[PDB]
């Protein structure tokens, strides 16, 4: 059986750690809801 | 059981000890999370029990005790947070500037962000506090580098 425990608030947070880049991408969505990279 | 607005650990005993299998977020008591994470399946909350109320594969999204009531959305241009709940880990908010996940049905925001499958269902943010959407189903491109959709779903 599959159980739920809190983990936190939902808040914003001043100066967190900032990283990742920002791709620009062309997907395809399936009937499964798996995405696929189109090219 | 907790019905106290956050996000929460999805965990199960069907594996070797407790196993953090996703991540959801608890509003107008109304818990909701990624498909893939629960199947569909009821939870439990202390003693309490969530069943499912709207559900749909193709969005990848579940919802329990009443409908989705997450409505936000990314608003194109400004940078969001993660708010990162991994296994066994402290949540954790990382700041990030969106790309982009063109479809033939239109363009959604995406985070090239990367943490461990249990992950998922963690909700992004914006300025505001809002969730606009939740973390988790995405793709792989040419560096192996992950990249996850911003899911949202819709308030009726
Ligand atoms: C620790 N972390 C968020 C990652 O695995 N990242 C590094 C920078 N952006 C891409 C993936
Ligand atoms: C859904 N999800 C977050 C995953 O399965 N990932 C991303 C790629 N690294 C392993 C874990």
């Amino acid at each position: 059986d599959m159980y739920i425990e809190r983990a936190g608030d939902i808040t914003w947070e001043k100066d967190a750690e900032v990283t990742g880049n920002s791709p620009r991408l062309d997907v395809a969505l399936d009937e499964s809801g798996d995405f696929s990279l189109v090219e | 059981g907790e019905t106290t607005d956050g996000v929460y650990r999805v965990m199960t005993r069907r594996l070797l000890g407790s196993t953090q299998v996703g991540v959801g977020v608890m509003q107008e008591g109304v818990f909701h999370t990624m498909w893939h994470v629960t199947k569909g399946a009821a939870l439990r909350s202390g003693e309490g029990r969530l069943d499912p109320y709207w559900g749909d594969v193709k969005q990848d999204l579940v919802s329990y005790c009443g409908p989705w009531k997450l409505d936000a959305a990314w608003d194109g241009l400004s940078e969001v947070q993660l708010l990162a709940v991994p296994p066994g880990e402290r949540a954790k908010n990382i700041q990030t500037l969106p790309g982009i996940f063109k479809t033939k049905d239109g363009d959604i925001g995406a985070v090239a962000l990367d943490y461990p499958a249990g992950t998922s269902g963690s909700p992004i943010l914006d300025k505001c506090g809002r969730v606009i959407g939740l973390y988790g189903n995405g793709v792989v491109i040419k560096n192996g580098s992950y990249v996850s959709a911003i899911t949202q779903g819709k308030r009726e």
